[PDB]
RNA sequence: GCACAAUCAUAGCACAUAAAAACGUUAGGUCAAGGUGUAGCUUAUGGGUUGGAAAGAAAUGGGCUACAUUUUCUACAUAA
């Protein structure tokens, strides 16, 4: 299984964002411009709204990989602030040490 | 700003491959959107969580085939065995509320 | 006493294509500790003096990344835990190298490169002029 | 011919041997494909379909099916510049984006005629 | 039934070649190292731990395969693959007169399954404008055409290309940029009269 | 006329590595590299040396069998060069209805190759002289009455080429 | 306002950029 | 009181190893890192891709060698091939040790698409550093 | 022997800082980082979709702006 149902849903959110990333990337070019008339922009707005909800990368939440904690997770290690300590104080990550200056 | 300068800039943009004709800053969003990789397509984004299903399935298959020995799963199974021996197990689906 | 005989059998051919020349080969080695970097510097100097490379070695400044996290689990913000990541740098400046020499040197270096360090290679490829610029008239 | 493979496996039976040296352990893996090619170059194994810079940067050849003096060219020059400044995508994906825009604008014909600017 | 075999220390010869025992990178197996080494923080009454089962001796990288003897033995056989450097280009003054164009190309290494590094696509081209055949107006036009990429104090033009994915494609784009700039620096159009 | 540009030397991917291998010869007090250097695992006698290699190979082929039995746990590729030798193998054909597509998949993967012949002959399908040669070779490589039953299937059904 | 004509295909064929 | 990676003081009879006998503030001072790679550098990337594979192997080897593993693993990462150094007790027969090492070198390599080396060092018992 | 001390880090000493501070008291905080014994759910205290999660009668903790002339604005290293 996964860590939590929240993480299971977030995986599907990321998958749907990767699936419909091209369509939104092509449609937003019709809205974020000022050369083309607004008549087609108002239609492109409805078209991109007709897309499924989980297709936008905005619903993607950066959780942890080990415990799927919704907050307090570094972006480089993708680990929670507590699992990162539990591993660093064990010494399974190179270069990490107690800051002493 | 002079005509010679604006013509020199228009030629420099055409040679370097930038936008030659004058455009407002609002129209450069669609330029950047194709010049950079979208968020949902980045590897660090779309490959954030590895396949925990693959992890669990591989570990369980190895445990059942006799190569991996999961102490936590053995503890769970021993505790469930002791609980069912004591008399409080998991009810069958459909007889918990009515029956 | 029992030494194997006829152990040499290489495949080296001389191609008619002119070898590429290089002006400066910069090697930026980043690591965590200084002992590995010093051993690697000694190894590189010993490997370069045999080949006649005249390597110039200086120590670039270090870079330390520090980050602060909570100390307890649920609610304790006045008490923190600070972690540190050091990065020590070594600059190996090679000059007057050829294509085959640079290839064999980089091979012998990256085959024995340690596990705890990384290496960035910056090459100064020499070239005189392309064909459409020597003396063209539109 | 299966007999050729039968002879090749019988040759390999006397050719292969358990590794007696770490040098041989690396030689076999390099010949098979496990070890990397030294010196380590960050583009080993990726040829990008043998394309060149004229297939990536110069993309004006795909905008012929558009009105030149209309706002369509003003809109598509930005897309062309963005695709030329994108080292992440290949040539076929940019061609597919251009074709998507082509067929979208060719399917939506009533909106461009209603907007007041004549487009084909 | 448990069997205890003595290590290689009792069989190591004092004149034995060490690269024959440690040719390549090893995890520092204490069974093949006849040197008694003690690593670790000692005790108030104790001594540093022995080499047998010492985790700190496996934590640290070993250079036993890179002793000076092995370094010389390996570098002696590498004289066949290398070529000779032209002694007529020792000073950079003649190097600039012969090969004025400098091509900076970055290459990175990293341990792991991935090799692709997006920092490797950048290609720099440095050209000294004092080694070309531009006229006065051609140089004055090239300055305003390249903009800030030309250092007036150093008299060097720097073109940093990163638009092409492949390094060879960026190199071709850089040489095309140099060619098209050298060609356009001479064309006097209608707007140059004003 | 004053410039000097020599020629380059082209070598193989492992030529320089064999050049280094030629520098170090066989060690005297060293155990064979396939065995582990730990004294508890160093082979004492010839029977132990013969047994340890078989024990290691019995784990290697066991892991290979597990990979072949569960390919879905190894489909994810992380390495950039995409080493194909580290990919799981598949022992099932691609098409089961087309006899001409099932024969070419069953000749390369004994009993199934012979059953595919009957499955092809049941539909009154005319087999050429190319698939039959490999079908007969798949049996002549592995495998008395069945030999004659298949050898009659070489001439009585279709005039297979003498070269095959 | 005014636009200057740029020889694109000509420069491409001249500098092998087509 | 700090508890992270710190074993508390018993009556004076428990055996502790050189790693557990040192508080977490001694990393890079007296004890070294159990894992070595390039992801934890300044201008480098892939910090989590190696960390998840490190934790997976920490669990995999612990489940593969139960009761006979003395201390933690040493995970070196050097030029596309990863080395796993282990201190194992000589409880299992050499044939069962070779079976497992040959199974691991063929399973993990195909599971992570990268060459793996597995080195085993047999100790008679857990080496005790402090009081026992 | 564990604490203290010394040593280590703030790339030279000393200093200072940092780091460390055992055994225990507060049945102190954390079943909501994570796993958990016991006691409870299984057509639901489980798994999904959509919409809302206000607002201030009133009190209070901590910060920012100031209540000016040692001030405000302008160009500006500080002589306007
Ligand atoms: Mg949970
Ligand atoms: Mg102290
Ligand atoms: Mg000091
Ligand atoms: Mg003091
Ligand atoms: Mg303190
Ligand atoms: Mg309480
Ligand atoms: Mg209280
Ligand atoms: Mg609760
Ligand atoms: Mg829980």
């Amino acid at each position: 299984y996964y860590v939590d149902w929240k993480m299971l849903r977030d995986v599907k959110r990321r998958k749907m964002a990767y699936e419909y990333a091209d369509e939104r990337l092509r449609i937003n070019s019709l809205r974020k411009n000022t050369i083309l008339p607004k008549d087609l922009q108002e239609v492109a707005d409805e078209e991109i709204a007709s897309l499924p909800r989980d297709s936008c990368p905005v619903r993607i939440r950066n959780r942890c990989v080990m415990t799927s904690r919704p907050r307090g997770v570094k972006r480089r290690w993708r680990l929670s602030r507590i699992v990162f300590r539990h591993l660093a104080d064990h010494g399974q990550l190179s270069g990490v040490q107690r800051a002493m200056w | 700003l002079s005509e010679y300068a604006v013509r020199m800039s228009r030629l420099s943009a055409r040679l370097f491959g930038e936008v030659a004709r004058p455009t407002d800053s609002k129209s450069m969003k669609v330029v950047k959107l194709f010049s950079e990789q979208p968020l949902a397509k980045r590897k660090e984004t779309y490959d954030w969580y590895p396949n925990h299903n693959t992890y669990f399935a591989l570990m369980g298959t190895l445990r059942f085939l006799g190569l991996y020995r999961d102490e936590h799963q053995d503890f769970r199974d021993e505790q469930l065995r002791l609980k069912k021996l004591r008399g409080k197990g998991k009810p069958r689906k459909g007889e918990g509320k009515r029956a | 006493v029992d030494v194997p005989k006829d152990m040499t059998k290489p495949e080296i051919t001389i191609s008619d294509e002119p070898d590429t020349l290089y002006k400066r080969l910069s090697v930026l080695v980043k690591g965590h500790d200084k002992a590995v970097l010093d051993s690697y510097e000694y190894f590189a100097v010993l490997a370069a003096k045999e080949l006649g490379i005249s390597i110039k070695v200086h120590e670039p400044p270090r870079k330390i990344e520090r980050f602060t996290l909570l100390k307890s689990v649920h609610i304790f913000k006045k008490h923190r835990v600070q972690y540190e990541m050091r990065t020590l740098y070594r600059c190996l400046e090679l000059e007057h190298l050829t294509g085959s020499t640079a290839d064999v040197y980089l091979e012998y270096i990256q085959r024995n490169l340690p596990e705890g360090v990384a290496m960035e290679v910056t090459k100064t490829k020499l070239e005189q002029l392309p064909e459409h610029i020597r003396k063209p008239i539109w | 011919s299966l007999w050729d493979i039968e002879f090749a496996k019988q040759l390999a039976a006397v050719t292969e041997r358990p590794f007696q040296n770490g040098f041989e352990e690396m030689i076999q893996w390099t010949k098979e494909g496990k070890l990397w090619e030294f010196p380590i170059n960050n583009e080993a194994g990726f040829d990008d379909d043998g394309s060149e810079f004229h297939e990536h940067i110069f993309l004006d050849k795909y905008l012929q099916d558009f009105p030149k003096q209309g706002p369509i060219r003003h809109f598509m020059e930005l897309v062309t510049c963005g695709l030329s400044k994108n080292p992440y995508l290949s040539v076929k994906q940019k061609v597919e984006h251009i074709e998507w825009f082509r067929n979208y604008f060719n399917e939506k014909r009533v909106i461009l005629k209603e907007s007041g600017i004549q487009l084909n | 039934r448990r069997k205890a075999l003595p290590p290689r220390t009792e069989k190591m010869a004092v004149d034995q070649d060490w690269p024959s025992v440690y040719p390549v990178a090893a995890p520092f197996k204490p069974s093949a190292v006849p040197l008694p080494v003690r690593m670790g923080y000692p005790v108030k009454r104790g001594v540093p731990m022995a080499k047998e089962g010492n985790l700190e001796l496996l934590k640290i990288p070993n250079f036993l395969h890179l002793t000076p003897v092995a370094i010389k033995r390996h570098c002696e056989a590498l004289k066949d693959f290398c070529t000779e450097w032209p002694a007529a280009l020792d000073s950079d003054e003649k190097c600039e007169k012969h090969f004025p164009i400098e091509i900076d190309t970055a290459d990175y290494v990293s341990a792991g399954p991935s090799i692709r590094n997006p920092k490797a696509r950048v290609v720099t081209l440095r050209v000294k404008l004092s080694s070309l055949n531009l006229d006065d107006h051609a140089k004055k036009k090239l300055i305003k055409l390249v903009g800030d990429r030309y250092c007036k104090s150093t008299d060097v033009l720097t073109i940093k290309t990163d638009r092409c994915p492949l390094k060879r494609q960026n190199y071709d784009y850089a040489v095309y940029l140099l060619t098209v700039l050298y060609h356009e620096s001479w064309k006097t159009e209608e707007w140059e009269k004003k | 006329e004053e410039v000097v540009i020599p020629k380059k030397k082209t070598w193989d991917k492992v030529a320089i590595l064999q050049a280094l291998a030629s520098t170090v010869h066989r060690d005297s007090t060293a155990a064979p590299y396939v065995f582990q250097d730990d004294p508890y695992l160093i082979p004492t006698s010839s029977v132990e040396s013969h047994s340890f290699l078989l024990a290691k190979k019995s784990g290697e082929n066991a892991a290979k069998f597990i990979i072949n039995s569960y390919p879905k746990y190894f489909q994810k590729d992380i390495a950039e060069p995409h080493i194909p030798c580290l990919m799981p193998e598949y022992f099932e054909p691609q098409i089961e209805d087309v006899s001409e597509a099932a024969l070419q998949e069953r000749i390369k993967l004994n009993y199934n190759f012979q059953q595919r012949e009957q499955s092809e002959e049941l539909e009154e399908a005319t087999e050429a002289d190319n698939e039959k040669s490999k079908t007969k070779a798949g049996h002549h490589l592995g495998v008395t009455w069945r030999t004659k039953n298949n050898a009659e299937r070489i001439f009585a059904l279709m005039p297979e080429k003498n070269a095959h | 306002a005014a636009a200057a004509a740029a020889a694109a295909a000509a420069a491409a064929a001249a500098a092998a950029a087509a | 009181k700090n508890r992270a990676a710190r074993v508390r003081v018993s009556k004076g009879d428990k055996p502790v190893t050189y790693e557990e006998a040192h508080a977490p503030h001694y990393i890079a001072h007296r004890k070294g890192w159990l894992s070595l790679h390039t992801g934890n550098l300044d201008g480098e990337d892939h910090a989590a891709e190696r960390t998840v594979e490190d934790v997976f192997l920490r669990k995999f080897m612990l489940g593969t060698f139960p009761g006979c593993l003395a201390d933690q693993l040493v995970l070196k990462r050097r030029a596309n091939q990863l080395e796993i150094c282990a201190l194992v007790l000589r409880q299992l027969p050499p044939h069962k040790f070779y079976f497992l090492v040959g199974y691991s070198e063929t399973l993990l390599s195909h599971f992570y698409k990268c060459p793996v080396h597995l080195h085993l060092q047999t100790v008679p018992s857990k080496v005790v550093y402090k009081y026992i």
